[PDB]
């Protein structure tokens, strides 16, 4: 997961929208079938039928998100001339938390998950022009 | 193909662990665990260590008719499943001993294969040494030195045995 | 039980985790585990019901899945480097091995199945004697091989253990349960700082061991099991009240006590390796811990819950149970708080 | 005689209050001491006298 | 490395993944864990005749002594079991659920 | 070389006296021959019942025993080395240690059947 | 940290370097504290048990206040060991890298230049 | 005007096994106050022998 992280941050901002958004849908894929695969573990489906319809529901939903955060954050940054800058993120969380609702059929978890991720990809834009580490090798 | 011995020992060995590990029942488990066991021996037989191969297959045989014992007395079914009784066990066998000759198939192609370390091809008849090893086997000197050097192994396995001996009789107690 | 036999069990226990504690050999830290185990299995067997029988055969599942990992590991390091003392390791499959099989023996996340079930399941005695001192051993072996670990794969260790721990003892009401969930979070607290400087881990592993002894002599002292009757505790000795409310007080990380003692010297370490966002979060984190120890003293303490009519027979009979160190123990978890450069005698 | 049974601290037990006063009285008097020879041997280390 | 090695590792991964999906029966998890332990004993053997390190060869027969350390365990955490519940099936030791 | 030249003989040998034992006669298979065996009665459930067994405690204790006399059997090997006082005592110990875990199996009731 | 620097001499509590520093005094503030220590200890005592805090067991809380003062003593000396090691080990290692710690010239306020930011 | 003080409805959200019960912790009963469990007999199946005639 380290090679499709890297795969998806090398490309510049607002340049290329279909690769973006393909590295987006592999990076939504690859955590829906983790989640999927820790729920059809730990909570057994009642038949074959129905553990594959919830993973490649999960599946489905996870890289929907993915795919229109990245393409909306790359029509964002084409729009407005500024790659570096956390608001296109920002709109590209909140397309996801749409994109969100409408998988879940509801408004108001559409919203939350719109400003929390909003937050959460401005956040991850922040950390990555300012250099933040998450997981910092010690040095002291 | 005689040079390869070792490697097609190996191969039953890893054939006899997908048998019993695909556990279809616990008397044809225990046979798969016999097979894989002397198949076991003999590969460390052939290394030169015919004594820790002997001792391996004595205690595996006398642990595995203990179990057996258990399994007719305590774990058994009415249809119990050699097999193919079972669809689920079938299938991982089938898939066990598939994956098992499809990496023999790729090793035996370049003589060379990536699985998560690297391992080579050829036969391990080329690790051996050429010198001899005098009046006496290295492995019996090793075990033996047991008494001699490690005092303090014998005292906590002995400790560990009987320790374990009560810990037996206090766990089968019913009050 | 025989008490000889108790006795000489529990000197088994003690010598299996000094084994691994003193060894410099690889073999005889497996020894010492295996030994730990094989004698702390029939401890949990004391009282002889049904729920003791599926917590040992949970834990001796558990343990021997760890320990076969453990001697592959151990197997694997002596292959790609002949020797067996004990020191880094030169496999990072090996490491990762190690890692996997000390974090399936201190029962963090996400192996962290086991623990609230194997302790709901077994005495108060054998509660605490797990959950504190069998918690020893694995942290001097990781402490042991310090230079091997993956930096990624113990933080997201300790950050899953926290963020799970945290979440899941808000929906308990068996005190051993919460106790479970409450070691799981310090588990990952304590392995958080551990490649930094594991001073701060070893004064974390003090304090959370005399507080969390505390707390189950404690349930001890008062008879409880359960919330209910640690509610009713107030109507036959308020003092247990009152020392319960300031123990779940220090374990939730609140200054001046002792709890606060960790966690703030823990962050203290976190940002002088420039990571900030990881001690924000582990604080944001254990602010669930604090939540459900405050609904635990609205319950005892703060709040009159109603009591039965028996009750009064049993205010004619005081209490004769072997309250060992309680005060002390008590005193150490709640006002250790100014004499904190103690802990450079741990360095 | 006020209660119906005996309690089992009515009567003050004189073999551990001994051992109390005993343990107090050399652990302060270990502890002066120990205190002594430590500060004359670290003025005799330093020289300062 | 060689040949032999790679088949034993694979064998205990095998047995490994044999272990950790049980199918409703204790014995069989037993038989997977005496597996993982002849698989471990085979590969420290192998590993110690090759190199000539004698004074290890204490070490493999003490390991199997301490595989009874638990694999007879085992057995003693089964018949209670099996005292609790007409079967030995592990769908029985869901009681601590709540 | 030899070894497995003896084994396959020995097996040869064996499966060959099945295969003659079995196409050489005439053979007369209805379904009331092969029949379990019961005394001439139909028997009352299956044989694959369980088989409630009393000695599991002394098997137990021969899993245990098996190898902690095999630890023993490097005796005659051992009184080769230069040191012997220590190998002796240390030997003089694990019998002892054996028969102390068989003493006190003894005391306990723990030979003794169950019901 | 200093786990080599314990790797000749191990399991000391108070090496013969130890004895070179100041012994801590009768009176430390610390050690107050830790005798304070052992006088709440003793009132708990007296509490859990149905006791008058004030006055049964004059010789418990005797003995209690005693231990705390010996054991925090004890860990006081340790503690004041290890400082004085961690701050000549940082000297030593100043002095041994000249290198790695150059001087840096101090800067008058007359030379140097800072920029203003109005408030208004 | 007397101060408040929690009775049995207050009391009885802590009785149960979970704080928020939920569709699968539907049947989750507390545990047992001693936690000793009733044996739940089975039926033992004596083995029936034939000690026929032949
Ligand atoms: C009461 C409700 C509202 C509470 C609001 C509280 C404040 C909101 C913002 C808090 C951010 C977290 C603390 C930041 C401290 C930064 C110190 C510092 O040196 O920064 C520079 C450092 C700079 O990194 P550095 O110093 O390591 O690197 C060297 C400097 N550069 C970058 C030049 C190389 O900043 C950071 O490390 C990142 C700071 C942002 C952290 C984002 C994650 C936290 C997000 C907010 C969570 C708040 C709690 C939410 C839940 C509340 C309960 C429900
Ligand atoms: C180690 C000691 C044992 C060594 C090996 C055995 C030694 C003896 C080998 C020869 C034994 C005799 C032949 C096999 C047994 C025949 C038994 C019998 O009654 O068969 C009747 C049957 C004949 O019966 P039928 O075919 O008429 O059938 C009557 C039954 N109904 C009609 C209901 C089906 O014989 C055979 O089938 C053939 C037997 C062999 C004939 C000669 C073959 C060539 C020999 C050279
Ligand atoms: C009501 C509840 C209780 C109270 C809660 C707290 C309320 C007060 C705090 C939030 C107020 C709104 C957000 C702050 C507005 C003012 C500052 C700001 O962000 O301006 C927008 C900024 C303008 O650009 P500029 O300032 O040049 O950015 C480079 C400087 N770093 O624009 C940008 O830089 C582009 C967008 C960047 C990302 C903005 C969103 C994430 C960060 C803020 C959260
Ligand atoms: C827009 C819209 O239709 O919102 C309604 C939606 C609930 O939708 P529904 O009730 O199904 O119609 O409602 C929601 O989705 C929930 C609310 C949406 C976000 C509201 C943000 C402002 C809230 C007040 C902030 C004050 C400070
Ligand atoms: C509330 C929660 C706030 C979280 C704030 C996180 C801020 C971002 C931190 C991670 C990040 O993006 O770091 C920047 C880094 C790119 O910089 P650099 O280290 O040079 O990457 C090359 C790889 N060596 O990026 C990388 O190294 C790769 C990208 C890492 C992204 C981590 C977060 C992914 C999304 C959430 C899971
Ligand atoms: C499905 C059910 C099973 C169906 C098939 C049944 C087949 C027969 C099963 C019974 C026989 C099992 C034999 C197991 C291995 C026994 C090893 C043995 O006998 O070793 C004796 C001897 C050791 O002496 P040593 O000290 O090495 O002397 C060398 C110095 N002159 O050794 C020597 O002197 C070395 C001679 C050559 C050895 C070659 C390497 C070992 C060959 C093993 C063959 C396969 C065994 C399979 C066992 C399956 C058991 C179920
Ligand atoms: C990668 C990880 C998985 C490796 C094996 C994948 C193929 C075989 C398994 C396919 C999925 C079936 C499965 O495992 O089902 C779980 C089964 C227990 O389920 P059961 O109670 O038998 O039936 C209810 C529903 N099956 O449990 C089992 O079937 C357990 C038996 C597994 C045997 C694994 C060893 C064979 C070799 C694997 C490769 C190495
Ligand atoms: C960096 C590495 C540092 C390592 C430090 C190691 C320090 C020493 C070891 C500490 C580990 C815990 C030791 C005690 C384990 C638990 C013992 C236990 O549970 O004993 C049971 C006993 C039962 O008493 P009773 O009430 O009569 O019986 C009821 C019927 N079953 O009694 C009880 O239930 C009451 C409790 C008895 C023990 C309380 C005191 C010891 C444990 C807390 C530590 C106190 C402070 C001293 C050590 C500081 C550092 C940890
Ligand atoms: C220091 C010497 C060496 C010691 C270590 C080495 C020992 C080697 C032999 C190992 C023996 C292992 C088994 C021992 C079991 C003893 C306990 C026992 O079972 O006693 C029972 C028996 C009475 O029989 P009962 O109770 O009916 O038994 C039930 C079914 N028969 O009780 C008895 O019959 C009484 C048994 C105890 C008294 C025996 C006295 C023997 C005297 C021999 C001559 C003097 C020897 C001096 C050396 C010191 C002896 C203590
Ligand atoms: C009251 C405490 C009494 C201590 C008596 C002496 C015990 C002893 O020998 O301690 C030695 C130990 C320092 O030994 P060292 O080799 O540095 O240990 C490295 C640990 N990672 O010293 C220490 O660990 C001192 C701190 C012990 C604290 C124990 C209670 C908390």
């Amino acid at each position: 997961a380290k090679t499709l992280l890297h795969q998806y941050w090398d490309i510049p901002e607002g340049t290329e929208c279909h690769r973006k958004t393909y590295a987006a849908t592999s990076i939504g894929g690859a955590s829906g079938l983790v989640v999927s695969a820790y729920s059809v573990a730990l909570k057994t489906p009642t038949s074959f039928l129905e553990g594959v319809a919830r993973t490649g529901r999960y599946t489905f939903t996870a890289a929907a998100i993915g795919a229109i955060f990245g393409l909306t954050s790359c029509i964002s940054a084409q729009v407005r001339e500024k790659p570096d800058d956390p608001l296109n993120y920002l709109i590209g969380g909140c397309a996801g938390g749409l994109t969100l609702g409408a998988r879940t059929r509801s408004y108001g978890i559409g919203a939350a998950a719109c400003a929390y991720m909003g937050l959460t990809a401005a956040l991850v834009k922040m950390g990555q022009l300012e250099g933040w580490k998450v997981f910092a090798e010690p040095k002291v | 193909m005689m040079t390869y011995i070792v490697f097609i020992l190996s191969i039953i060995f890893v054939m006899g662990f997908v048998g019993f590990s695909s556990k279809p029942s616990p008397i044809y488990g225990g046979l798969g665990l016999i097979v894989s066991g002397g198949v076991g021996c003999g590969i460390v037989l052939n290394f030169g260590g015919s004594f820790l191969g002997l001792m391996v297959f004595l205690i595996y045989l006398g642990g595995m008719m203990v179990v057996f014992g258990y399994t007719t007395a305590m774990a058994t079914e009415q249809y119990p499943e050699v097999w193919v009784s079972n669809k689920v066990v079938l299938g991982t066998f089938i898939t066990g001993l598939l994956m098992e000759f499809l990496m023999v198939y790729y090793v035996l192609k370049d003589k060379e294969v990536e699985i998560v370390f690297k391992f080579n091809g050829m036969g391990d008849w080329v690790i051996y040494d050429t010198g001899d090893s005098g009046f006496f086997s290295e492995e019996a000197m090793g075990i033996a030195a047991l008494y001699s050097y490690g005092t303090w192994l014998v005292i906590v396995t002995g400790w560990s045995l009987l320790i374990g001996v009560v810990v037996i009789m206090e766990i089968t107690r019913g009050n | 039980m025989n008490p000889i036999i108790l006795i000489i069990i529990l000197m088994t226990v003690m010598l299996g985790t000094i084994i691994v504690m003193i060894s410099t050999h690889w073999l005889l830290i497996w020894i010492g585990f295996e030994m730990n185990m094989l004698a702390i299995i029939p401890i949990m067997m004391k009282k002889h019901n049904p729920r003791a029988t599926e917590a040992s055969t949970k834990y001796f599942l558990t343990q021997s899945t760890a320990s076969m990992l453990l001697m592959m590991a151990i197997i694997i390091n002596l292959m790609f480097s002949g020797q067996w003392t004990v020191m880094k390791l030169f496999n990072p499959m090996a490491s990762m091995l190690m890692t996997m099989a000390l974090a399936m023996k201190l029962g963090m996340a996400p192996f962290h199945f086991w623990v609230p079930e194997v302790t709901q399941g077994i005495p108060l005695s054998s509660g605490l004697i797990l959950l504190t001192w069998q918690k020893l051993a694995p942290m001097s072996v990781l402490y042991q091989i310090l230079p091997s670990i993956n930096l990624d794969l113990i933080l997201t260790l300790s950050i899953l253990s926290i963020t799970i721990g945290g979440w899941g003892g808000l929906n308990q009401t068996q005190l051993r349960k919460i106790m479970a969930y409450s070691s799981i979070a310090h588990m990952g607290w304590m392995t958080a700082v551990l490649l930094y400087n594991p001073t701060m881990t070893l004064l974390n592993l003090i304090i959370y061991i005399i507080m969390t002894s505390t707390m189950f002599t404690l349930f001890m002292a008062n008879s409880t099991t359960t919330t209910l009757s640690l509610s009713h505790t107030w109507n036959k000795a308020p003092i247990m009240t009152i020392l319960v409310l300031i123990t779940l007080l220090s374990m939730g990380g609140l200054p001046p006590l002792s709890g606060f003692m960790p966690k703030w010297m823990i962050i203290q370490e976190m940002t002088k390796n420039d990571s900030i966002i990881l001690p924000t979060l582990m604080a944001i984190t254990a602010l669930l811990n604090l939540y459900f120890y405050m609904r635990l003293t609205y319950s005892t303490a703060l709040t009159m819950f109603p009591s039965t009519n028996n009750m009064k027979m049993k205010w004619q009979f005081p209490t004769t149970k072997r309250m060992t160190l309680l005060p002390t123990m008590t005193v150490l978890s709640t006002m250790l708080l100014p004499l904190t450069p103690i802990l450079s005698i741990l360095e | 005689k006020f209660y119906i049974q005996e309690p089992p601290h009515g009567s003050p037990n004189w073999l551990k209050v001994g051992l109390t006063l005993g343990t107090s009285a050399f652990l302060w008097i270990y502890l002066i001491k120990q205190h002594n020879e430590d500060v004359l041997e670290y003025k005799r280390r330093n020289g300062l006298e | 490395m060689s040949l032999v090695y790679m088949n034993i590792m694979m064998a205990f991964t095998v047995s490994l993944t044999g272990l950790l999906m049980y199918r409703s029966h204790l014995m069989s998890s037993l038989l997977c864990l005496e597996g993982m332990m002849l698989s471990l004993f085979i590969l420290a053997t192998l590993m110690i005749l090759n190199s000539h390190f004698t004074l290890a060869s204490m070490m493999p027969i003490i390991l199997l002594v301490f595989a009874a350390c638990e694999a007879a365990l085992g057995l003693s955490l089964l018949v209670m079991v099996s005292n609790t519940y007409g079967t030995d099936y592990v769908q029985n030791l869901n009681l601590l659920q709540c | 070389m030899n070894l497995m030249i003896t084994l396959l003989t020995n097996f040869t040998l064996a499966t060959l006296l099945v295969t003659i034992a079995f196409w050489l006669p005439q053979l007369n298979v209805y379904s009331e021959k092969t029949s379990p065996y019961e005394c001439g009665f139909d028997p009352m459930g299956s044989a694959r019942l369980p088989f409630s067994m009393k000695f599991f405690l002394v098997a137990i204790t021969f899993l245990l025993f098996d190898l902690e006399i095999a630890l023993l059997l490097p005796l005659p090997w051992a009184s080769q080395t230069t040191n012997l006082n220590t190998m002796l005592t240390m030997a003089l110990l694990l019998i002892f240690l054996l028969a102390v875990s068989l003493a006190y199996e003894w005391t306990q009731k723990g030979l003794e059947w169950t019901e | 940290m200093m786990t080599g620097r314990q790797a000749r001499a191990p399991l000391q509590f108070l090496p013969d370097e130890a004895r070179s520093l100041p012994p801590p005094k009768l009176t430390d503030p610390r050690l107050a504290y830790i005798g304070f220590l052992g006088y709440c200890s003793g009132l708990i005592d007296n509490a859990i048990r149905r006791r008058p805090v004030l006055s049964a067991g004059l010789h418990r809380q005797f003995l209690y206040i005693t231990s705390f003062v010996f054991v925090g003593y004890y860990l006081l000396k340790r503690q004041d060991y290890m400082y004085a090691v961690r701050d000549h080990d940082m000297f030593s290692y100043i002095k041994s890298h000249p290198e790695d710690f150059p001087e840096k010239d101090k800067k008058t306020y007359r030379e140097v230049f800072e920029e203003f930011h109005p408030v208004r | 005007a007397r101060q408040w003080q929690p009775d049995v409805e207050w009391a009885e959200q802590y009785g149960g096994a979970v704080m928020y019960p939920t569709k699968e912790t539907a049947h989750w009963k507390p545990p047992p106050w001693n936690d000793v469990d009733p044996p739940k007999d089975t039926l033992v199946s004596n083995l029936t022998l034939n000690f026929g005639p032949q």
